[PDB]
């Protein structure tokens, strides 16, 4: 009732279905700062020791 | 060449002895240790790899 005699349509469409709630979990990777922390104050030569 | 020729050595012995027994009778106070902090860092120029 809101379209017209000539209709516009779409041929293909993609969606993902799941059967078990367990399949809704995925994985990502991180850096683990606890054992390999980010560095600060880069390497420098010694001078002005006080 | 008599007993008068030993006064300086006798005085040296007396110095050592009085210092020793004056230290022996001294009472020691256990001082509290303060001023413990990490304020001994080192400086220098950065290397700052170029590229």
């Amino acid at each position: 009732a809101v379209e017209m005699y000539v209709a516009v349509r779409i041929s293909r469409f993609q969606l993902e279905v799941l059967r078990d709630l367990h399949d809704l979990v995925r994985s990502r990777t991180y850096l683990d700062v606890s054992k390999s922390p980010l560095a600060t104050t880069p390497i420098r030569v010694v001078e002005y020791v006080r | 060449m008599a007993s008068t020729t030993r006064l300086v050595n006798d005085r040296k012995q007396l110095e050592q002895q009085v210092k020793d027994d004056a230290r022996i009778l001294a009472d020691a106070r256990g001082l509290n240790i303060t001023t413990v902090a990490n304020d001994s860092a080192t400086g220098g120029q950065a290397i700052r790899n170029v590229g």
